[PDB]
């Protein structure tokens, strides 16, 4: 269920950059999981594959 | 600045009215001449000084 993104501080999908090294372009980033450096409303809830692992 | 017709780059050409050099100032100054594409980042190509014969 974790999608791959990149090192993103703003909440929402990030934009493009240079920083990756083999994509350029992320959908259905999940910023609403804890793990993303997002502020503290954007994150909410856990993915249904990470709770397994807990 | 955009283009209208897709075609691959085979030279750059920029025309200047002016050097850009001051009364004053006798440094040179280096412009930089990047390049962009669709759905890619860029191909840089470096950078060059200003001549007027050119």
């Amino acid at each position: 269920d974790t999608n791959p993104a990149p090192k993103h501080k703003s909440c929402g999908d990030p934009g493009p950059g240079n920083d990756t090294c083999g994509f350029h372009s992320f959908f259905n980033t999940p910023y609403n999981n804890f793990m993303s450096y997002a502020d503290d409303d954007c994150t909410d809830s856990f993915t249904p594959n990470q709770v397994a692992r807990m | 600045a955009y283009f209208s017709q897709p075609m691959v780059a085979a030279a750059v050409i920029v025309h200047l009215v002016t050097d850009g050099t001051y009364y004053g100032d006798q440094k040179q100054e280096t412009i930089s001449v990047q390049l962009l594409d669709t759905k890619d980042q860029s191909h840089d190509l470096g950078l060059h000084v200003l001549s007027c014969r050119n």
